[PDB]
C-alpha cells in the first residue's frame, strides 16, 4: 500500500478563533457590521460543551465593547458631582411613590465659566445618598457619569456571528439536548441565528423557545454554587409600564454640553409595574417543577423563594424599557411549595447605570418623555439552589448566562483539509 | 454542499474535496480573521507543495504504507469509515508520515535533475 | 472547439476601493504617506462620470481626518468661554476698519489652579457676540475651540493618490472632457499627480487649468440645484494682503497650555483686500459667457450677481492666505450683464474657524506677526444658477467640489486577469 | 508596459499575459489595501489550481465550448476583438464555465488515481 | 537545522532546499510582520510560478548560462563556493536573468497550445 | 550550461523589519507578549554593527510605547498644581536630611465640586519650587503630572525579541567581540535572549557581562563626542537602601480619583544611600584601566572624575529600587588618577519623574509604604571623555545606550531563498 495525500478532506477539530459581524444611531454599531445555506449532516454525531464555549466569551467581550465606544462622544457630567438641596417630590402621596422622587436644587455650570445657573431637577431616590436636606449622587464617591446620547437607541438589534473562511459553526438540532454531551442530528452553518443583545436579570426575555418540552440546563447540576438555565416551551407575556407621563427639561453645562433631567409630572404620580398572567406563571412553575422532579426526585418538596440579598441589579428583575431602566420586585413570582386574574410586579426605575458588574464607569440614563409601556416574552430562567426539600431562587448579574441560553446550540470547528490514506496507486 | 461528506464513507467524500477546498479561502476583528485564513490556507498549499502535490486533490506517492500506523484493509478504511473516524485513529501518525513525504519529493527532484544533465 | 483559460487578460471593470498616500510639521502629514509611468492605451475607450467618482469621496473622509488629526496635540482652551468685557480697538478710525477689532478685558486661569492673571486681547469683530460691553467668543454656544499648534503649517503639500496591486487608475487625456461619458483617449497610471488640498469657496485656486478651451462641468446642466464648475483655461492672478503689522503676545494657561493672541498693531490699521486685474477679469468673464451660451442660448441674457445668502463662508470667497483666514467680498466681480485698472475685494480675518461645514467642532487660529501678503492663481469658479436671462451666482462650501475639479479625469478600475475563450487546442 | 495590450486584439494580448500577472501582487489603508491585494491574488490562483491550471498562463481544457456561449467563429475572436469587448460579450456565462471547468478536472484526478493502481 | 548549511557548499546546501522552505511562511506588530511575511513568501511563489517552477525546488531551464554573468567551472562553483559568496559575485546579474526566463517560460506555453490545436 | 532555478538557498542580506514580543499588572505588558533552537554556522562570518542596529530603535520605541500605555487609565492629578504652603519637616536634624523634605499644607478638591479639603502632605525638596513659604511642583511649569498607578509594577521583567518568518536574527558568540566588524562564530537564533529594561544612567545594571576580559565599545573611540561603553567581566555588587519607615496616605479629589501621597515617617529620617565594596571597585577600575590603555597608549595617564554638569538625571546614577526614583552620587567612584571597607553614595529620591529625556509629559510616583532595600548588579559603566593625561567621566541619560549594551550581538537579516546557477540540466 502507498500513502496517498487527499486535499479538501471534510474533517474538523475544535477550535477557538474570531468571529465577525453580520446583520439586516444603535448602540450596537449595527451599520460597521457586515450586511447577512444550512446543510445536514446525515450520519455526523458532534459532542458539544455549552459551558466552554469560547462563542459566549468572544460576545460578552463584543458588547461590552459595543456599548462604551457608544458613550464616547456624549456629555460627560463632571459638573453634576455637587452637594444638592433635595425635598420630597410630592409630600401628599400616601401610595408607594411617597420619598421615591426628589425635588433637588442645585448650582450647575453654564456656557461661561463665570457664570452659574440655579437648577431645580427631579431625581429618583435611589440615585441619591444623603450626606432641605443635602445629597449627593451615588456615582460621585465611585466614578464619574457619561449622560447616554440622547440620540443613540438601547433596543436590541439581532447579531449574527459568522465565522471566517477555513472554519465552520456546527448546529445542534436535538429538541432535547441540554447542552453538553453528544449530538446525534448536527448541521453545518457559517453564521448563527440572529441574537439579540437582550440585558436582563433572572428572566430571560425575547430569546428562543424550547421545542418539545422544558429543558433544564446546568455545568453540574448538583452543585449548589453553579447557575440552572431554564429554556421553556411557550412564553410568558410580561406587560410592563411606566404610568406617569414626564416632563424633560434641558440646560446648557458648557459650549455644545446639554444637560437632560427629569423635569416635571404631569397628572398622577404612579408606581411602575410588570403585569404577568397568575394561571400563565403557575402552568410555567409546574412544567419547571416537573423538570426539576426529574434531577432531584420525584418525592422531593420543591420551593420557590426570592433572592436572598444583595445588590438590587441581582435582587430584581432588572430590564430597559422604552430607555428607562426597570428593577422589578419578583417576590410575588417565586414564593411557592410544590408537594409531589393578573400579578403585579412593583418597579423601581433608576437613571444611574452600573452596567456589566463593573466599578469605576458609570451611565447616566437621560430620562423619555411621557409614558412607557412595553410587552415582551419570558422564554426562560435563572434559578440558583441552597434534606427533603429543595429550595431554588433567582439568579443573574453576569450577562453571560443570558447568552449561554443562545449560543448553547453552536460550536466552532477549524476544517482540517489534509488526509494521509492508503491506496494501491503508486506515484510514476 | 460544504462538508456534506463529512458522514460519508471515505470514498465517497473523495468526489467532494473541490466543495470544501473552495470553502479554505469590528473592521478589526474582520482584518484579523482575514489574515489567519490566508496563512492557514498558505501553509496548507505549501505543504501539498513540498511533497509534489501543489496541484492536485488527490496525489500518490512514493512512501510506502506502514503497517504500524493503520493495519486496516482498504476495504475496512474506504467502505466502512469516514475522513473524522480515520482522522482520529492515526493523527498521532501524522507528523511521521509528513517528513517521509518531505523526504521523498526532495530525493525525487535530486533524481530528475541527475537525469536532466545526461 | 475547446474552453482555454488565460491568465493575466488584460481586462478590468468599475471597481471602490481604498487608495494610499504617495508624496514628495503640516496638516496633512505628508511624513507618513510613502515615497512617491503614464500608458497609453491606444484603441481603448472608456466611460467616465465625475459625479459618481469614489476617488472624491475618499479624499474628502482623509482631508477631514487629516485635519483632525493634526490637532489631538493642541492646547484646549476651555478657559476662553467667559465674559469679556470689549471696547474699540482704534475708535478714532474713519475707514472699514471702524469696528472691527476689539479690545477685550478678562480673566484667565494660570498655571496654578488657585491664582488667576487679567489679559487684554485684540479680537476682530467677527469672533465675539455681544452679550464697557459684555461679548462672549461665537463658540461658546455651540463648541469648545481648540488651538491650532503655531508649529503645524496650513500650506497646501501635492498628495498622489495611488491603487493597490490588482487596480489601476485610467486618466482621461481628451481636452475636451467634460467630466462624463465616453473618452476616447485613455491611459494607465497607477498614481494620480500632485493634488493640493487647497480649501476655498467659490474662486478655486491654485489647481489645475484646461487645455485649449474653458470647460463647463455640471451634473446636470438643466438643474438649477446643481452647481456649475468652470475650468479657465489661463488663471486669473490674485494678490491678497493682511496689510497690517500685528504684534502677537503669548500667556501661560496651565501647565504646558500657552495661548497666543493678538497683542497690538504696530502703525497704522488697514483693511485686508485682494487685488484682481479688471482686464483679465473681464476678458475670463466673456470666456465663461461663451462657454455658458453653448448650453443656455446664444440669444440668452447672461447675468453675474453676488452670492444671495447664507453664513459668510459660503457668501464670501474664503481662503487661508499666510495662516490667516480670510472671507474676500466678491460682490465687485459677479456684478454684469452679458447681452448677445485693479479691481479690490475688501476682506474680513477670522480665528475662529468651523470647517468642513460640521457643528460641534471649531478651531482658534492664533495670530501671525508681521503683515502678509500672498500670491495664487485662480484656476475655476463654482456657480450656481437662478426667461430671457439666465443669473449666475457664486456659490461653495462643500470641499468636494473642489477636489472634483481635479479628479475629473481619473476612475479607478479592477483587473479581472482569468479569461475563457474558445481554442483548437485540447487537453492532452 | 501594464495595460498595454488592453485595446490590442486577443491574439496580440494573449503574448503580454506576463506584464498584467507580475502586476496583481495612512498605515491602516496601506494595511487593509495589501490583505485585500492578496486575497484576490489568492482566490485567483485557486480558481487557477482546481481546474488543473495551476502554473500556466495559457491553460488548455477537456471542456467543449458551447455554440450557445458564443456562436463567433475563431477569426473573429481572435483577430477582431480585444479581450474586453470579449468579456462583456459572454460575462453572462462565466459561472457556468467554471463549474464545468470545476468538475472536469475532478473526473481527470480520479481518472488518474484509478490508472495508477493497476 | 535552518540555515545550517549556510556554511557548506553550493552542492551539500542544495539537499537542504527543504529547511529554509519550510521557516518562509504588540498586537499590531505581529499583524503587519505577518501581512508582510505573507507578501514575501507569494512574492517568491509568483518568480517561481512565471518561470514554470511553480512545484520545484531543484528546477532546470531552457536559458543558456551566459559566461558574462560568471566564468567560473562547475566545480568551483558547486564544491568550493557556498551560496552566500555566489550570490554576492552575480547579484548584479539577477535581473537579467529574470527576465530572460520569463521570455523563455511565456514562448513555451505558446508552442505548448500551437502543439495541443494539432 | 543552462540556468537552474533553486528555491530554499540558504542566503540572506542586511534588513530592517518589524520585530515582536515573547516572554515567559506590569509596566511593560508582558501578557499581551506571545509565550517564548540556536542553531550554529559552522563556517559563516559576518559582519555586525552596533551602532546602525535598528533592533535598538525598535526597542526604544517599544518601551516608551509601553511606558505611555501604563498610564492612561491613571489619575491625572490636575488638582495638585496650587500654591503650597511649605516649612521644613524636621527642623532639628543636623544630618544631610537637612532641608530634604518639606511639610506643604494645601487646599486640595474632593469628591463634590463645591467642596474643599486641607491637605498636609511631605514632599522632597527637589519636587518644589518656591515661588510658611510659597512652592509649587516643578512641573506645574512645563507639564502636567499623571500618577503611576499603584497596582502597576516598574519591576524589569525579560523581553525577547522574535523575529517573523522569512527573517532571522544572527547573534555573534565571539567573546572579544566589541559590537563592530567581521565575526567568525555565529549562529541563528529567531529570538533572542530576555532582555531586561533596566533604565539607568552611568552605571549599567542587572546586563550581561563580558566572557573572558572587560570589552571597551565605543562607535569612534577617538572621538570624544561619542560615548564609551564598558562591559565587565564579573559584576560589582551595590546595595541600595531608602531606610526610613515612609507612612502613605490617601485622599479622595474626585470620583473615584485617588491622591496617594507621603504622610509621615515613622523613627529617625535617614539619608537613602547606596553601598558598593571599595575593593571590588579600585580591581574593577584597574581593568578598565588596562582596557583603556590599549587604545589611548601605554604610558597615558588615565583620570576618573566626577559628571561636569547638567541635569540630576545625567549628572548621577539615576534608577528604580523598590518603586522608588534614586539619584546617587557617584563622585565616590570617579575620582582617581592612574599613572603607569564599604564606600557610601548618598541618594536623593524623587517623586516627579521625567523619563527619557522628553518635555510635555510627567509622571508622579505615589511612595512606597516601608523600608526600601534591593541589590543589584553593576555590569557595565558609561564612560565620556574630555597632551599625556585622559579623563573619563560618568554620562548617560539616552537609554538606548544601554540597550545597545544588550543587542550589540544580534543582527536581523532577510532570507533569499531564490537563487540561480549554471548546472548541465537541460528542460525538456
Ligand atoms: C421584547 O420585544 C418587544 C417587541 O419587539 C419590545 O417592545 C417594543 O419596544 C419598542 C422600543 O421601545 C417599542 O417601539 C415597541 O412598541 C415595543 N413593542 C410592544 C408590543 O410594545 C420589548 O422592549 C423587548 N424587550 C426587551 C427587554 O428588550
Ligand atoms: C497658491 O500658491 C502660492 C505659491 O505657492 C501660495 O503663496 C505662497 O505661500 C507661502 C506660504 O505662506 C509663502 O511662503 C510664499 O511666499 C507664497 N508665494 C507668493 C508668491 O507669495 C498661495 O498661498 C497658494 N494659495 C492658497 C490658497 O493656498
Ligand atoms: C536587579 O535585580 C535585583 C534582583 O532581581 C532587583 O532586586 C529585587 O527587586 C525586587 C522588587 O523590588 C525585590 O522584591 C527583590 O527582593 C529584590 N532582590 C533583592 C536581592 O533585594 C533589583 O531591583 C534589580 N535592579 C534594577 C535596577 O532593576
Ligand atoms: C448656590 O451658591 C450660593 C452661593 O453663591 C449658595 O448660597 C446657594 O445655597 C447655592 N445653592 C445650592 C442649591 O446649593
Ligand atoms: C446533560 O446530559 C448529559 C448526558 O449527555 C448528562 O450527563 C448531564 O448530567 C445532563 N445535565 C443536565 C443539567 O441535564
Ligand atoms: C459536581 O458537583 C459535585 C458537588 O459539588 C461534585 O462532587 C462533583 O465532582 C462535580 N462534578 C464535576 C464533573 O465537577
Ligand atoms: C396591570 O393590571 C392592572 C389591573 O390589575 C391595570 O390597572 C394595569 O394598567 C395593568 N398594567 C399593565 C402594564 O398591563
Ligand atoms: C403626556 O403629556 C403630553 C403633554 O406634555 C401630552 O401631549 C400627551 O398626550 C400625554 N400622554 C399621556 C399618555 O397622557
Ligand atoms: C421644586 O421646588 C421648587 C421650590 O419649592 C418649585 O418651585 C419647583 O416647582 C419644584 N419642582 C417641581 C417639579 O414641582
Ligand atoms: C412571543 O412569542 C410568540 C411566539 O410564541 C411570538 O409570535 C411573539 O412575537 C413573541 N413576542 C415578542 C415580544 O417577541
Ligand atoms: C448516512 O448513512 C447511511 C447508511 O446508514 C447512508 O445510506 C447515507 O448515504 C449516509 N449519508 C451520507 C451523507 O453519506
Ligand atoms: C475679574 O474678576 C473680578 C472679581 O474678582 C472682577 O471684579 C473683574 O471685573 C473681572 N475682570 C474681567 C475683565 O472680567
Ligand atoms: C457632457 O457631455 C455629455 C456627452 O458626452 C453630455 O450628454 C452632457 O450634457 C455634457 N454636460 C456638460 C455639462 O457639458
Ligand atoms: C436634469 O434636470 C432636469 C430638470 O430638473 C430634469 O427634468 C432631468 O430629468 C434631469 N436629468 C437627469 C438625468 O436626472
Ligand atoms: C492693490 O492695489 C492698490 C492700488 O489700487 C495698492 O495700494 C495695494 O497695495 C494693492 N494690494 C495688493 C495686495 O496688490
Ligand atoms: C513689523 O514690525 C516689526 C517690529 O515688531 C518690524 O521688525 C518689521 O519690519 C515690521 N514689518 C513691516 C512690513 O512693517
Ligand atoms: C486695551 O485697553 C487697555 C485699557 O484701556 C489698554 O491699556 C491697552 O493698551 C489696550 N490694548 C491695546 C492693544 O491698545
Ligand atoms: C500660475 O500659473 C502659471 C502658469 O500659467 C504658473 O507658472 C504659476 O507658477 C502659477 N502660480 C501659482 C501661484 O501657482
Ligand atoms: C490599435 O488599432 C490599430 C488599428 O486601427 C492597430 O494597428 C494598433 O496596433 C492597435 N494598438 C494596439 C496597442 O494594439
Ligand atoms: C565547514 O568547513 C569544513 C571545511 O573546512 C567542512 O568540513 C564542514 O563540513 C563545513 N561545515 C558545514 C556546515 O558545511
Ligand atoms: C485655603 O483657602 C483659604 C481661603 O478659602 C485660605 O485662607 C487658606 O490659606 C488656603 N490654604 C492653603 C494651604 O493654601
Ligand atoms: C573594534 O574592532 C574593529 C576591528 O574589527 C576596530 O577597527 C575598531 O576600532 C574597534 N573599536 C573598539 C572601540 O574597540
Ligand atoms: C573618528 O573621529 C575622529 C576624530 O573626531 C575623526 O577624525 C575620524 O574621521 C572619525 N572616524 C570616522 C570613521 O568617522
Ligand atoms: C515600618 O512601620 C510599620 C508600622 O507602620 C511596622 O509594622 C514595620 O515593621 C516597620 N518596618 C521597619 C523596617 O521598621
Ligand atoms: C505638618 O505641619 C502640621 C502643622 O504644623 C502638623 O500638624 C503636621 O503633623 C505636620 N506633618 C507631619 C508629617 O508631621
Ligand atoms: C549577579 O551576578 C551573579 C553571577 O556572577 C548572579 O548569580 C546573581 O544572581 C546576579 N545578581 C543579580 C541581582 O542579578
Amino acid at each position: 500500500l502507498w500513502v496517498t495525500v487527499y486535499y479538501g478532506v471534510p474533517v474538523w477539530k475544535d477550535a477557538e478563533t474570531t468571529l465577525f459581524c453580520a446583520s439586516d444611531h444603535n448602540v450596537w454599531a449595527t451599520h460597521a457590521c457586515v450586511p447577512t445555506q444550512e446543510i445536514h449532516l446525515e450520519n455526523v454525531t458532534e459532542e458539544f460543551n455549552m459551558w466552554k464555549n469560547n462563542m459566549v466569551e468572544q460576545m460578552h467581550e463584543d458588547i461590552i465593547s459595543l456599548w462604551d465606544q457608544s458613550l464616547k462622544p456624549c456629555v460627560k457630567l463632571t459638573p453634576l458631582c455637587v452637594t444638592l438641596q433635595c425635598t420630597n417630590y410630592a409630600p401628599k402621596l400616601r401610595s408607594m411613590m411617597r420619598g421615591e422622587i426628589k425635588n433637588c436644587s442645585f448650582n450647575m455650570t453654564t456656557e461661561l465659566r463665570d457664570k452659574k445657573q440655579k437648577v431645580y431637577s427631579l431625581f429618583y431616590r435611589l440615585d441619591v445618598v444623603q450626606i432641605n436636606k443635602e445629597y449627593r449622587l451615588i456615582n460621585c464617591n465611585t466614578s464619574a457619569i457619561t449622560q447616554a446620547c440622547p440620540k443613540v437607541s438601547f433596543e436590541p438589534i439581532p447579531i449574527h456571528y459568522c465565522a471566517p473562511a477555513g472554519f465552520a459553526i456546527l448546529k445542534c438540532k436535538d429538541k432535547k439536548f441540554n447542552g453538553t454531551g453528544p449530538c446525534p442530528s448536527v448541521s453545518t452553518v457559517q453564521c448563527t441565528h440572529g441574537i439579540k443583545p437582550v440585558v436582563s436579570t433572572q428572566l430571560l426575555l425575547n430569546g428562543s423557545l424550547a421545542e418539545e418540552e422544558v429543558i433544564i440546563r446546568s455545568e453540574n447540576i448538583t452543585n449548589n454554587a453553579k447557575n440552572i438555565l431554564v429554556q421553556l416551551n411557550t412564553p410568558v407575556q410580561i406587560n410592563c409600564t411606566r404610568p406617569s407621563n414626564n416632563t424633560v427639561k434641558s440646560i446648557r453645562i458648557g459650549p455644545g454640553q446639554a444637560f437632560y433631567y427629569f423635569g416635571d409630572v404631569l397628572g398622577h404620580v404612579r408606581m411602575a409595574h410588570c403585569n404577568i398572567s397568575k394561571a400563565t406563571w403557575n402552568e410555567t412553575l409546574g412544567k419547571v417543577v416537573k423538570q426539576l422532579r426529574k434531577h432531584f426526585g420525584n418525592n422531593t418538596i420543591i420551593r420557590f423563594a426570592q433572592s436572598s440579598g444583595g445588590d438590587l441589579e441581582v435582587t430584581t428583575h432588572s430590564f430597559n424599557c422604552g430607555g428607562e431602566f426597570f428593577y422589578c420586585n419578583t417576590s410575588g413570582l417565586f414564593n411557592s411549595t410544590w408537594i409531589s386574574d393578573s400579578l403585579i410586579l412593583p418597579c423601581w426605575i433608576k437613571q444611574i447605570i452600573n452596567m456589566w458588574q463593573r466599578i469605576g464607569q458609570a451611565m447616566y440614563a437621560p430620562p423619555i418623555q411621557g409614558v412607557i409601556r412595553c410587552v415582551s416574552n419570558i422564554t426562560g430562567l435563572i434559578l440558583t439552589r441552597d434534606s427533603t426539600t429543595e429550595t431554588f431562587r433567582p439568579g443573574g448579574g453576569d450577562m453571560r448566562d443570558n447568552w449561554r441560553s443562545e449560543l448553547y446550540k453552536y460550536k466552532v470547528v477549524k476544517i482540517e483539509p489534509l488526509g494521509v490514506a492508503p491506496t494501491r496507486c503508486k506515484r510514476r | 454542499g460544504f462538508l456534506g461528506a463529512a458522514g460519508s464513507t471515505m470514498g465517497a467524500a473523495s468526489m467532494t474535496l473541490t466543495v470544501q477546498a473552495r470553502n479554505l479561502l469590528w473592521g478589526i476583528k474582520q482584518l484579523q480573521a482575514r489574515v489567519l485564513a490566508v496563512e492557514h490556507y498558505l501553509r496548507d498549499q505549501q505543504l501539498l507543495g513540498i511533497w509534489g502535490c501543489s496541484g492536485k486533490l488527490i496525489c500518490c506517492t512514493n512512501v510506502p504504507w506502514n503497517s504500524s500506523w493503520s493495519n486496516r484493509n482498504l476495504s475496512e478504511i474506504w467502505d466502512n469509515m469516514t475522513w473524522l473516524q480515520w482522522d482520529k485513529e492515526i493523527s498521532n501518525y501524522t507528523q511521521i508520515i509528513y517528513g517521509l513525504l518531505e523526504e521523498s519529493q526532495n530525493q525525487q527532484e535530486k533524481n530528475e535533475q541527475d537525469l536532466l544533465a545526461l
